[PDB]
């Protein structure tokens, strides 16, 4: 279930360990865009939240 | 450089080449101008002495 | 202008506009400084004179 355009479901991601790997290699992800940062950096960079 | 990939990070590289070139250039012109100010004072203390 | 579009070639063509002003910006004005010294030199030649 995803909910609608308003209210929209928002999820904060905090103390865990992120592999974007596992996110970039979908198939049905047809668009990925990415601002300020490339997806294939992801892997090392480390964010505040 | 660690966040963005070459081909987009190539336009902020650049964006800060030529504003450090841009200022690093007044910053040498105004050394020139003071250069030739003291010049004319190294002079006329020389005629002074 | 052969090689891309003209309103693509007007972006790319800015660069060279601003880059080659500038560099005619900083002959004129070393020039300015070098005619300031040779004026001050042919000043003390004309007291010499």
């Amino acid at each position: 279930r995803f909910a609608s355009v308003y209210a929209w479901n928002r999820k904060r991601i905090s103390n865990c360990v992120a592999d974007y790997s596992v996110l970039y290699n979908f198939a049905p992800f047809f668009a990925f865009k990415c601002y300020g940062v490339s997806p294939t950096k992801l892997n090392d960079l480390c964010f505040t939240n | 450089l660690s966040r963005l990939d070459p081909p987009e990070a190539e336009v902020q590289i650049d964006r800060l080449i030529t504003g450090r070139l841009q200022s690093l250039q007044t910053y040498v012109t105004q050394q020139l101008i003071r250069a030739a100010e003291i010049r004319a004072s190294a002079n006329l203390a020389a005629t002074k002495m």
